[PDB]
């Protein structure tokens, strides 16, 4: 007929095509309709940040300090550590001379923070460290916040850039800017899980953070031969700032008086997710290529994370590649050409019964995250296997109990790149100039039940 | 203008311990 | 036993591993199961785009034009504006001579669109402008669509790349491609929230958009000293054209006869979100570094966004850094040596009772978006504080109304970089060669209630 | 009147601000509350990967092969294919001589996998090909997994980087690494949809895959003039390996025996999404500037995806731009400056009644994906229209069936760039050196109903 | 300024300051008396302001130009400080303390 751009007579033709299939799909007296949103009232509350008072010593590199959780709140649901890094000034009297650069290690945060623990009175609840932090961040980070996260945890292409001596071309100094590390805890996992501070007047809530020595937090790299040696006080200007200054911030949530009176004086049961780290095992690809490690876990495991870490140098961390990074052109750091994950294949065995056969490393690397996660890692390593449909979902999903399960093992196979990197003899700026050593780490995430009654906490199932 | 009213009453800080619950049915197996 | 590829006996032991914790978590007659999806029919409807009929004014730069909302549509749930940019070519008669370049301002869209208002009858239902648009698109932008948004709103390295004069090496001309700006309204925020135009036959729904003069849309940069002067019609070829091709497209969704007649003549209530912008304030870091600004808001505020914007040159906009951008080699705009947000710390005061202490700028920059937003900004500045758990959630969350609250204030502290850039003395290609002036802007997003009755709309609470 | 340590006075002040708006929004006896997550038990199950047993033929490039679905499982909800690419090494005896390079085609996966189908005995239910795979991947890609999916399909700066002859400066060879292609089916779309293998003891389920010859997968480019010629066995070493290592894996999920007996012998009703492709039409912009294509579909259409493919060379694929890619500096492929989508405008017609006017190409390119899609494409082309609010949502919504609809047509308009690039005349490394050819492809996604009863499946409507 | 400096302390305090500055004003007969005396509440009262006029000596000493051993050799800066002393009520019951009005 006619078209004007503002008429809607065309939609009637589409509407008139109401056949049997459309009748089955849509329509009906009880059928809901769009363009109408049901509104239901929610609770009346208020949130605000809150200071956390330190109780054990003062922050310092290589030392452990404790902070109590502030009371007089109703629900605590956030926690983050803010730390002001010191200023680094390289000196001309370095042991490496002109061919020497100093730079911050990759992932400064998730480093210098190990055995971060939460305790009720004198009963430990959970703890985590660098491996769990790295795996969880690489596997369950929502896109869009990646820039913010890798700008707040370091990795800003400014602290990780090698800096030559004062007498060389690169005289830039590493800036001293504060960094923020959120602390992944069970109450911080979801809003529905919050610590009932009002309901818990007897248990004392404590957080224990152990820092790391500044010696292993700085990478001292040779520009030419690509060799790493530990840093010393005389190598940098101003000495080593052993003491560091930091805070712990948490967010509390106030609730209405009627709600608190109604909910005060009752028993509650909550489901939480913990961490279990298997003891590290040294792997030597020169002798053997197949390594079997026994796994000993207790509760319903939800996922298994593992990787092989280049443990040759303590200064460099979060290196899950057979070859260490080396200095590159333009005062930058770049990975050598031969830089691949040492793991080739893996399998799981339950009391001499392989539940999962010898699948390829690419399977765990890509296929499993594509289906049972919210993100895919952008770095080599971090091989995972999840028994659940959604790892990030706090609601329970498929899992296998390990308490009633007989002893099980995981078998891994090395790679020709790993076995050739284990032997030294690499040329300059190749990373594998010196012999390399590797270690195997296994992390497990399991469910648990916590009961709150009579103003106290505990694990009924242990 | 009245300015309303909003008192502050801290809700208890106990220094005792009524009874310590115990752990039963361990997952050790 | 055997290890067959098609065998499923491996998981039977996992199934048999059933404990008390598994009994508590899973199992039960009433327990739901996966692999089964419930079915519920929905309404029968259709949608199609329509042109919006202009009723007042003409589309021209620097003027305000008004467009009515087409009737006869069951529901309206989407509106956007399309504008065809002109073609700009620099000549050799420019005042800057050979040392002059012309480029489009950063974020061409969200510019030339100010005080965009939706009104019913002669009552301003809501309105917004550049600051609100920038804050929303930087705080609630879903990743994956960021590239499309940047491609559609301009600033695609084809408009913001400086083009030298004809006699110089770069004789390229800025292309003329149509750009699209979606209009964030209370009907486009959510599918459920839509105007029942069939139920509203008396109100006259109107949209007013005021553009900006072309003088303050083109940046005229100096190649050597990086100075900015207002553009003139004589410098370009063809002159400045005030008229422009700008259309408004709105989406209408037709519904079935039974559902259009069932809900006719019924009282309805809806919840919407509105904007409140504090008056602009000029900050002078030379005199004092502390600035206190009062707030006068009425309804339940959900979030606040506070930024300081460089206002030295009216031609260039969307500059929240402390140093203006400068031209660089390769005919590309580059950030100067130093570019940091002037904000160092901020605090909230409630009638001489500091609710929020002197938190660092990095707190508002990173921690708040990480916890209570769907995205983290990738540009310096953009400081926010949210009273609600989720900013982007249309469903209401925790919020405090300012009508019953005594006057509140923001106390902010400047930065040494800001106070040193405020004075001149900068060298060429530094940005802060000329004295720098900044202005503080405060934005608040609040809730409101709209009642539909008797074929008319209004605010039951005003 | 203080703010020291833990602060609750500010929270009390905020909570005191209660008015009519707050009473209407929050509060109430029936109002829900946060910080308290309701717990409901779910079903007890387990999952594990399972090998799929080949029944017909051998996996080799250029023919058909089918794999049966393993029985004895309880639910099948995931399927993917693994394929190890061969090793390619250039020879000095190439026809092009020194000015000749060989590289893998862009998007190696989704290529050489055409007409991939799922067959129930001898009745087909779902079939997809390269165009549908590309459109779905570009329009429904969750962020964070984009890099992982890209690495799975190739494009890892090694497959797509041209390799010169051995005698030249660059003599690198293409590595041979396995790649994984997930299979998007109705049961793989959502967890709620899965094949009830226990309920289907008699039906036979097969997956049919057609491969393509390596001649159409390998691209042989000229270094200077940018011309592509078909490859021959004598050009490269090793020869054309017809056979290839490739397998199919699927994930099965066991369930508790308590519920399988209950659900045995029950009628199941499901909704599925299927794809249907209009026959391709050759488009010659030299003779005509507009193209009319008739659509003939059956069921409730969800969306239409259309794009014009550059089909000048069968060696190069997944190219939807008016100009073919050419070799660039730095031993890498670079897209020529003249690279735009040939389509300038598109429109729909219903029995000579224009439902959708001559909208711009940028509309379908950006605005429609922004409002009714989960992602925006990052490549030129892939225009789409959608009849529903959410394309990726499994639940049905707005859709018009074509069974009752009469003949419908689509009109597309070429571009001046397309009409000038259709003929040759381009110089070296310009893309349009040789005359170009174009084709138009249309893809429609529709719904259908699947009924399960008496251990068999059929189409109630058909 | 001499009013606040001398007259108010002479009548409503137990001492008079011996240093420059220290300007005061009390709504009560005795500043140091623990028992309540004349007072007004600012919660019900609307916004109040205090306005202070500077001095020619201050405006000439703010700039530099002073010679050696003059104190105002360098430019000078000043800040205004305001302190208020008020009353409140504390309730002790049930083994705890709090403000019934706050």
């Amino acid at each position: 007929t006619c078209t004007t751009g503002a008429g809607v007579t065309s939609g009637f033709i589409d509407l008139a095509t109401y056949d049997n299939l459309d009748r089955a799909l849509y329509g009906g007296k009880d059928a809901t309709t769009y363009f109408i949103k049901e509104h239901y009232p929610v609770g009346w509350f208020t949130k605000l940040p809150t200071m956390a008072t330190r109780v054990s010593g003062n922050p310092a590199f290589g030392q452990e300090f404790s902070v109590g959780v502030p009371r007089s709140g109703d629900y605590v649901l956030n926690a983050w550590l803010t730390l002001k890094t010191p200023e680094i000034k390289l000196l001309e009297t370095n042991r490496l001379g002109a061919n020497g650069t100093v730079r911050w290690t990759k992932n400064l945060m998730h480093n210098a923070v190990e055995h971060a623990s939460l305790t009720f009175n004198d009963i430990c609840a959970q703890q985590f460290n660098t491996a769990y932090l790295d795996a969880w961040t690489q596997f369950n980070m929502c896109e869009g916040k990646r820039i913010g996260y890798d700008n707040m945890i370091g990795n800003t292409s400014d602290m990780t850039n090698p800096t030559p001596a004062q007498g060389q071309d690169g005289a830039r100094t590493l800036p001293s800017k504060n960094l923020v590390l959120p602390l992944p805890f069970f109450f911080s996992r979801d809003c529905g899980l919050a610590l009932p501070t009002v309901v818990l007047p007897y248990n004392e809530i404590r957080i224990n953070i152990k820092l790391r020595s500044l010696q292993e937090l700085l990478v001292f790299q040779n520009k030419d031969t690509g060799n790493v040696i530990p840093i010393s006080a005389t190598d940098i200007a101003g000495g080593l700032a052993d003491t560091v200054e930091a805070y712990v911030y948490m967010t509390v949530g106030l609730v209405s008086n009627v709600e608190r009176c109604a909910m005060a004086g009752t028993v509650r049961d909550m489901v939480v997710e913990q961490m279990q780290a298997a003891p590290t095992h040294i792997v030597n690809p020169q002798n053997t290529n197949n390594v079997h490690v026994d796994m000993r876990f207790s509760h319903a495991v939800k996922a298994l994370f593992f990787m092989v870490q280049n443990v040759t140098y303590k200064s460099v961390g979060s290196n899950y590649t057979c070859v260490t990074p080396v200095n590159g052109p333009g005062n930058t750091v770049m990975e050598p050409a031969m830089s691949v994950d040492p793991i080739k294949s893996a399998s799981l065995t339950y009391e001499n019964t392989t539940r999962l056969a010898n699948m390829g490393v690419e399977y765990y690397s890509l296929v499993q995250p594509w289906y049972f996660s919210a993100s895919i890692p952008v770095y080599t390593g971090y091989h995972m296997y999840s028994y659940a449909l959604n790892v990030g979902s706090v609601h329970p999903s498929g899992s296998t109990n390990y308490g009633r399960l007989t002893n099980a093992s995981i078998t891994v196979t090395m790679s020709p790149e790993s076995v050739v990197a284990a032997a030294g003899g690499g040329n300059n700026n190749s990373g594998y100039n010196e012999p390399q050593r590797f270690a195997l780490v296994v992390i497990a995430v399991n469910h648990n039940v916590i009961r709150i009654m009579n103003g106290s906490m505990g694990f009924p199932i242990l | 203008w009245e300015g309303s009213a909003n008192p502050r009453r801290p809700e208890q800080i106990s220094f005792g311990m009524s009874d310590k619950p115990k752990f039963v049915n361990d997952k050790i197996g």
